[PDB]
């Protein structure tokens, strides 16, 4: 897979965000810090929170 | 009633556009799975029973605490599986 | 890509600059300055013979006759921690139970007075609330109901769910979770 990013999208009505879920929201990336082509509004809090919870997965194998 | 105090808060010439809801995250702690139906909890009137015939500073504090306080459980569920392995 | 209206104030001279922090609307230069001044889904069915047992049980009987009821929802609901959240969740952060443990809390705290009310049990929630209101506290609705309720409860989520806008992997998880209390309460059935 190559998933060569998103680019970017001016301040129009295209550029559309919806904050939802922290954990296990499979975004594939393009998010942006806060303190169509979805994104969403994450922290430091979910993304670490969902890095321990996949390393807590894939150390099993 | 709730509608009737609904519209004549916010349905009448107030925030049409603007999102009450959009703000609503910055203060409440332990709520994240729903957010949106809890807005519109006046919006809808109530109903009797019926069934189908088919049938932020301190929440910084908070959320840090909650998630040492799951490291730790974690800790205790790897010590757990490495005995019942 | 300006905060004001697109064109430092563009076309003006030095002495005019502001970086104070306010709220930002673009707003196409307020409508180009007013037109230049205007020209110038379901849950599965593994042991629901419950939801048609208590539906037949609540015109007359209205599953409860003490007000002060000995089940409550907060053991059974710290039993999760303690019994299924370190057997059966993957290792790792235990928030998909905690979190949605105390959003539930929430729910249940004010969720009376819209729907899930019977006739007889909407005058049984008049009648504790003119009895409550004798010292001016808070009515906490932990200590007297039973968690008889609380599967109408998590059966009367999954339709208002998809009522507001939002996304759809939400509601894979949420039935997921519900699969988990009903995979939970296959077995205990005394409670």
């Amino acid at each position: 897979k190559v998933w060569k990013k998103q680019r970017l999208i001016n301040k129009k009505n295209q550029l559309y965000y919806e904050p939802l879920q922290k954990i296990g929201y499979q975004n594939n990336g393009n998010i942006q810090i806060i303190p169509d082509f979805k994104i969403t509004q994450i922290d430091e809090n979910s993304i670490k929170y969902d890095f321990f919870d996949k390393i807590y997965k894939s150390k099993m194998v | 009633c709730n509608e009737c105090k609904f519209k004549i808060f916010i349905n009448n010439s107030m925030a049409t556009l603007k999102k009450i809801e959009s703000n609503f995250i910055k203060q409440n702690n332990n709520v994240k799975i729903f957010a949106k139906l809890l807005f519109n909890i006046d919006s809808h009137n109530p109903k009797q029973f019926q069934l189908p015939n088919y049938i932020t500073q301190i929440d910084e504090n908070s959320i840090k605490y909650d998630f040492f306080d799951k490291i730790y459980k974690s800790k205790m569920v790897q010590k757990r599986k490495l005995f019942q392995f | 890509l300006a905060f004001h209206g697109p064109l430092h104030y563009q076309g003006w001279k030095s002495s005019w600059d502001e970086w104070v922090g306010y709220d930002r609307i673009r707003a196409y230069n307020e409508e180009n300055i007013a037109m230049k001044k205007r020209l110038a889904l379901q849950i599965p069915i593994k042991l629901k013979s419950v939801l048609v047992d208590d539906w037949e049980y609540v015109t007359k009987d209205k599953k409860i006759c003490r007000l002060p009821a000995d089940v409550t929802v907060e053991m059974v609901l710290n039993k999760y921690e303690h019994e299924v959240s370190q057997e059966l969740e993957s290792p790792g952060s235990q928030s998909q139970l905690s979190e949605y443990c105390a959003g539930l809390k929430l729910y249940f705290d004010k969720c009376l007075g819209n729907m899930l009310l019977y006739r007889l049990e909407r005058l049984q929630y008049d009648e504790l609330l003119k009895k409550s209101s004798k010292d001016q506290k808070p009515l906490v609705p932990i200590r007297i109901y039973g968690a008889i309720h609380l599967l109408r409860l998590i059966s009367v989520l999954p339709e208002l769910i998809s009522s507001t806008t939002m996304d759809l992997q939400s509601c894979q998880l949420l039935i997921k979770q519900t699969e988990d209390f009903l995979v939970w309460l296959l077995m205990h059935v005394d409670e």
